């Protein structure tokens, strides 16, 4: 009879969540006018 | 009593049912199954039904007949040949875990184990064996004709 | 023949002769398999196998060859369909495995009539396009609302192993050990050795 | 970015449509999203736990979709309480740092918070659980004498 | 060989598999079937799937 | 184009739909669209690197239904950084020249995008390598003993 | 055995990416009437 134990103490297991989400900027600004007119250039 | 049921399915069944003068093996219960115990005020928490759990799961739990980079025909100049495994079944309860049922933007993507307790189980439950009232397996063997008992 | 087949490369080039039953080769060769029950996969039972096409030629005295019947581990081209990517960029699973799966191996549809006669009919790729680990990333694929989405967007694509040939007996895994009965002399040993090498 | 307008295209005030978008890359947010049972989970972790410090604003890094993680982590900026009606968001966001822009603000990459973590009660090694039978894991441990007398546990979050 | 091999499934083996004596005839090819060759650089150019 | 309003059909101060499309052709924008992670691992063997560039910012060719090239090539204008959201893919901005109106604005035109040849490209042909173990590429090179030696690589794009 | 064996030679290698442009004209600019009233002629 003869083992290889490992005894268990508590052990820092700092190893969280893992998930998904789309990254956005920062900073997502449009350009809207805010005066009407033809785009003349 | 169901995990006997699927060991004896697994192991015993199919070389019993070849042990000579064997020609019938009936086998009790049942197998395991992945029963999916749904879950209904998870199910209202997410605005689903049944018919979306079960569309997913005949989705995101279907083997896909992929195809073979090089396959036939190739084309003039090949040199390369696999065949691709696309979406397997799904082999795990934790692989129907995360089977997915929407977009996620709460996304820990949209878990079929957070709607539904996932685990295995057999097939039905109409028959509970308790052989000395502890829980039992069982297999009917019928001797096939060249009916040689001994 | 097999002399000059030594000098084609690239080839396990070989030839043999039909017995009036042709499953034995060698005037005596026998023939076995090496079954999995325990659950453990292929390749476990592969590496049963690996170590008994060794354990095979370390005994040339009596089990005078391991003859392969089946086929090597080949490369097998894996996609990893990214699930929750693949949704969350708005195209449905049900609708990649029925691009993916019918643009590669290729779908049958129906039939058609040619000529009085009922033909099949088969979409698939045309053969430059479904040819390459390249060419995933051409499978445009469509979004929920109608905007294309290629494969290489959200198709992670290693390689693995895969058994092209797997063979089953006693509904369980299993492959095709063959072997000679040692030159002129008999299997019955040939046999008994195997199931006393069935200890390794 | 473009030109989603262009010279000679009437725009009118304040539209419905953008001319451009006008982006900046370097700090760049992550929508870093929770369920919702899980961020009460862990707020209800606050009296089991956490622990989480100093700065108490957590660490948050990439698997980034080609398979390599990114270089480095980031900033987990806020918690929204926003639950989203058909998912249920807890919306997170981190906010990265993004120096050659390896970011492209719109991918969808796999985003892992690192919660901290005082109460850290068990390891073992794989080989000392057995799987099966599945949802009870069986763990065999020597007694008090020796004789060794297994336990059931409960192994769920294989860790490496 | 496609080209021949319905030739043989559409006028021989309708032929031979009742010819007198023969049973099983395993035709070794094909029939002619319709073989649609999709072309996915012609899907992105009209938006469609498979 | 057309005359989406006719001679007559009451028309509002900036209203929604066009009355005609006036369309100017002669040099012509191609909206090129690339994958995300792939205008990732570009710029990713740029800073591996080299990988190169062509020092002229940039060249991209045509390749419609037929099969040949188009009668000219011109220039990657820029390149987004904004991925969309449900396409997951950058788009690019190619301006080619059009003395022909042979281009049309949506094809959708195939763009063949010439990147910096790299400078040392090991190309092995894919007659030899095979993966050994799982997903883990080995050739198997003979070295100066005239023995062979099952050196493992990493097996990158495969091209032809 | 003859085996027929490979040596890499290696460096010039053109890549160009082949992948779907969706073109679009220099100055799209709708014709949008400033001006309410009917479209006379
Ligand atoms: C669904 O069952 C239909 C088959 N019937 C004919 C055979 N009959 C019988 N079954 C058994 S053992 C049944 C094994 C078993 C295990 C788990 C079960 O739960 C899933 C289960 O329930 C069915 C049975 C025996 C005995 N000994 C006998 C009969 C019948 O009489 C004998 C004297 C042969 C002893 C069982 C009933
Ligand atoms: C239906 O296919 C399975 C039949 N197998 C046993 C018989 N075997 C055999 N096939 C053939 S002919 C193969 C014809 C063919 C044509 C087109 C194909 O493309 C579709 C094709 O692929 C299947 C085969 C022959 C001869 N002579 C022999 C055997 C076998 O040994 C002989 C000496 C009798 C000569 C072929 C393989």
């Amino acid at each position: 009879p003869a083992v290889g134990v490992v005894t268990v103490k508590t052990e820092p297991l700092q190893i969280t969540t893992e998930l998904p989400g789309r990254t956005s900027a920062y900073r997502i600004a449009e350009v809207r006018p805010q005066v009407s007119g033809i785009i003349l250039k | 009593q169901e995990d006997i049921s699927d060991y004896v399915a697994a192991n015993m069944k199919d070389a019993i049912s070849r042990t000579s003068g064997v020609g019938d093996v009936q086998l009790f219960g049942s197998q395991y199954a992945m029963r999916i115990w749904m879950n209904p005020n998870e199910l209202n928490k997410f605005q689903l039904t049944p018919v979306d759990v079960i569309t997913a799961i005949k989705a995101q739990n279907a083997q896909v007949a992929a195809g073979q980079l090089g396959g036939t025909p190739p084309v003039k100049g090949q040199q390369l040949n696999a065949s691709i495994i696309a979406q397997t079944r799904l082999t795990s309860t934790e692989e129907f875990g995360k089977i997915l049922l929407k977009v996620n933007q709460d996304g820990s993507r949209v878990l079929l184990r957070d709607v539904a307790k996932i685990e295995l189980g057999g097939e039905n439950y109409d028959i509970i064996a308790e052989f000395n009232g502890q829980p039992a397996s069982g297999l009917g063997i019928k001797l096939a004709t060249g009916a040689n008992a001994l | 023949a097999t002399r000059a087949f030594s000098q084609i490369k690239d080839a396990m080039v070989f030839a043999f002769n039909l017995p009036a039953i042709v499953e034995l080769g060698t005037a005596t060769g026998f023939d076995f398999e090496l079954i999995d029950q325990a659950g453990l996969g292929h390749e476990k039972l592969t590496q049963a196998r690996n170590q008994l096409l060794a354990e095979a030629a370390k005994h040339p005295d009596m089990l005078t060859s391991v003859r392969p019947n089946g086929l090597e581990d080949t490369p097998q081209f894996k996609i990893d369909i990214d699930q929750e990517k693949a949704q969350a960029l708005g195209v449905s699973i049900n609708d990649i495995n029925t691009t993916l799966g019918a643009a590669w191996g290729g779908s049958y549809v129906n039939d058609f009539i040619d000529r009085g006669r009922v033909k099949k009919v088969y979409v698939m790729s045309e053969a430059k396009y479904r040819m390459l680990p390249d060419d995933i990333g051409d499978w445009y694929v469509r979004a929920a609302d109608g905007q294309m989405v290629p494969f290489s967007a959200f198709s992670s694509s290693r390689w693995e192993y895969g058994s092209p040939r797997l063979e089953r007996y006693n509904g369980l895994p299993s492959m095709e050990i063959l072997g000679q009965a040692a030159p002129g002399k008999s299997t019955g040993e040939a046999m008994e050795l195997m199931e006393q090498l069935a200890s390794k | 970015g473009k030109s989603n307008v262009t010279e000679g295209a009437l725009v009118q005030n304040g539209q419905a449509t953008a001319l451009a978008t006008v982006q900046q890359l370097d700090p760049i947010y992550v929508d870093v999203t929770q369920s919702s049972n899980d961020m009460m989970r862990l707020k209800q972790e606050l009296a089991n736990g956490t622990l989480k410090q100093e700065n108490g604003k957590a660490k948050v890094s990439l698997i980034t979709s080609d398979g390599i993680k990114f270089p480095q982590d980031g900033t987990l900026e806020f918690s929204d309480v926003t639950v989203d009606q058909t998912t249920g968001s807890i919306t997170l966001r981190a906010i990265f740092p993004n120096p050659d822009h390896t970011m492209m603000p719109g991918m969808f990459v796999r985003a892992r918070l690192e919660e901290g973590l005082n109460p850290n009660a068990i390891l073992v090694p794989q080989q000392g659980v057995t799987r099966t039978p599945r949802g009870d894991a069986t763990v065999l441990v020597v007694g008090a004498d020796d004789k060794v007398e297994t336990r059931p546990i409960v192994a769920s979050q294989a860790i490496g």
